[PDB]
């Protein structure tokens, strides 16, 4: 059945190479509680622990990874609640995975609203290497019409 | 005061308020009438009568002197807003980056500007458009009017809805009308008012001067 998801995760890199990385861990995550066919509440939080994990450890445990890996969780698991309909657990829990990832994906375009400005006519920027936000500030704000000029850090290694 | 205007219709002769009334009743010609001055001595106030003086008092709004009455106030909805060394933008209005602008400056908006140009001490009406690798220095430009690739001006007033072709040049003191379009590769001497009819000066419509007379 579901195994492997990292390549899940990895396809998403082909499917999509522009997203980071936690964003497709979570992208493979919700694809897994999809399809889980699950009976029990703990069931849920073993599988995604020992699934996180898994998905942890193949990836240098990587901040951003564990950042969001372990955040998803205690989202989740925030406003639940069982009553009754047992559906309604795996229904609250994908409707409310889905609103994550459908608002964390969206962060990244959110911040160049906000970052745009705080280039003026004629400024200069300083960037140590690569950083996928400052990339898109900067480019949503040439976008605008601005003139600037930035240096850039080799950033070693 | 109210006794003024019925003070006018007798003593009709008057007709200037300053040489012919002021006068009258000093010399006690118009008796028994006192005046007064109330000499300001902050805040700014004058008129505006005399080329020397739109030249003048325009580089004295600018230069802030008669706040709040400023462009960067916008009191018609305008989209104004300061920038250092005096020079005034608007919105949705488009510079090259060769482009540059010097102090004393103001754009409307709506108005492109060429590349690798050079616009000081000026003031530009909205909607305008300015040719490639010009030079302007300390004129007046209103809406609508146009410039073309490399032209020189300086110091000479552009009405309203005016084109001028590439290659073209003008020098001091000159004056133009709404209308007025002067072909390419061309050049205007001093201080030569034009029209867009032969009312009294010079000047037609569409090619340079010395063309299109009458």
């Amino acid at each position: 059945g579901e195994f492997d998801i990292v390549q899940v995760y990895k396809k998403f890199l082909q499917d999509d190479p522009e997203i980071t990385m936690p964003v497709a861990a979570i992208e493979a995550l919700v694809q897994l509680l999809s399809r889980s066919q699950a009976k029990t509440i703990s069931e849920f939080m073993d599988i995604l622990q020992n699934g996180s994990n898994t998905l942890k450890e193949g990836v240098q445990n990587n901040i951003s990874l564990s950042a969001g890996c372990d955040i998803f969780q205690r989202f989740v698991t925030r406003s639940l609640h069982d009553v009754g309909d047992f559906e309604q657990c795996k229904r609250h829990l994908v409707e409310n995975g889905k609103l994550f990832i459908q608002r964390a994906r969206a962060c990244r375009q959110r911040i160049a609203h906000l970052g745009y400005p705080l280039i003026r006519d004629g400024s200069v920027i300083l960037t140590h290497g690569f950083s996928r936000g400052v990339a898109a500030v900067l480019l949503a704000a040439a976008k605008r019409h601005v003139r600037f000029k930035v240096f850039v850090t080799e950033s070693r290694p | 005061s109210n006794d003024v205007p019925a003070l006018f219709t007798e003593n009709f002769d008057y007709q200037d308020i300053r040489k012919d009334f002021v006068y009258g009743v000093l010399t006690s010609d118009l008796l028994g009438k006192k005046i007064h001055c109330h000499v300001a001595k902050e805040n700014y106030a004058a008129r505006v009568r005399s080329l020397q003086t739109y030249d003048a008092i325009s580089k004295d709004v600018l230069s802030r002197w008669v706040y709040p009455f400023v462009p960067d106030s916008n009191l018609l909805n305008q989209t104004f807003s300061y920038q250092r060394h005096q020079i005034y933008k608007e919105e949705d209005v488009v510079l090259a980056r060769s482009c540059i602008i010097k102090a004393r400056t103001l754009i409307g908006a709506y108005t492109k500007v060429g590349d690798a140009s050079v616009v000081a001490n000026t003031i530009i009406g909205r909607n305008c458009t300015i040719g490639s690798n010009c030079s302007i220095d300390s004129a007046f430009l209103w809406e609508d009017v146009v410039i073309g690739d490399n032209c020189r001006i300086g110091k000479a007033i552009l009405a309203n809805s005016v084109k001028i072709g590439n290659n073209c040049s003008i020098e001091d003191g000159a004056i133009v009308a709404a209308g007025v379009v002067i072909g390419d590769n061309t050049i205007i001497e001093k201080n030569k008012r034009l029209t867009t009819f032969e009312s009294h000066s010079q000047g037609t419509l569409n090619d340079p001067s010395l063309v299109g007379i009458g």
